[PDB]
């Protein structure tokens, strides 16, 4: 999972 | 907006969708080129291709089990170009580029026909 | 084999996935959630849910156009896991946790389940 | 376009  | 993303999950539906192909699941149209047919799910062939995106947002034709391809495309292109949708590996050859250029050309695949174009170019 | 892979591909057959549903374009099944209708692709959503793969590979229910959820299932929940399995992103808030957690669990989203659990842990 |  990451931020955009 | 505050959304975290699942990097693979674009990857992983795509790998899920060709598994369903594979075992025949769900597959709601067969496309026919030159007595040679293919089965396959028209959401995917119209997120892939401008041509099967144009013939299933047509009232009448979206409603088709079958669908019956220019008897000028090849076979072996089409499914180079089918196996692609379904898993973004192109198998692109010397011996296959001509075919899958015109198919990727017919079928409205712009990313296709942009590195046919160019592999042919590096070729002369 | 000798493939080439186009990268970007796989998101940008899940993006027209996603303008597909937008603009409610093949879409094959409602799926009903506390008195709320969600219009989905069967493929899109056995492609990210055990819990739509077991459903639509039954001889019987593959067939039907309707499906409605346990009546625990909270709506909110379910519309941004929907959102999830067509974009990647996940609208996760403090607010919406408990009710996304519990709604992945219950459709069998493994990846899902492990960013919630991760979350909670690091909130005590 | 890589070479995956
Ligand atoms: O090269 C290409 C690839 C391609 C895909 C599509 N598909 C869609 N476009 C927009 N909204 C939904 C969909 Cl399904 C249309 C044109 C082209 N041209
Ligand atoms: O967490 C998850 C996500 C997920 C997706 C599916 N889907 C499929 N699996 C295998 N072949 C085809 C498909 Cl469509 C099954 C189980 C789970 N569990
Ligand atoms: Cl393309
Ligand atoms: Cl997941």
């Amino acid at each position: 999972w990451v931020i955009p | 907006d505050s959304c975290i993303q699942f990097t693979r999950h674009a990857s992983d539906v795509l790998l899920n969708l060709n598994r369903l192909r594979s075992r025949d699941i769900l597959t709601d149209v067969v496309i026919v080129v030159s007595r040679e047919q293919f089965r396959a799910h028209k959401t995917v062939l119209m997120a892939c291709s401008g041509l099967f995106y144009s013939i299933f947002t047509d009232q009448l034709k979206c409603n088709l089990s079958v669908i019956n391809l220019d008897p000028e495309i090849n076979p072996e292109g089409f499914c180079i170009l089918l196996d692609f949708m379904y898993t973004s590996r192109l198998n692109l050859r010397e011996g296959n580029i001509m075919a899958v250029m015109a198919t990727a050309m017919y079928l409205q695949m712009e990313h296709v026909v942009d590195t046919c174009r160019k592999f042919i170019k590096a070729s002369e």
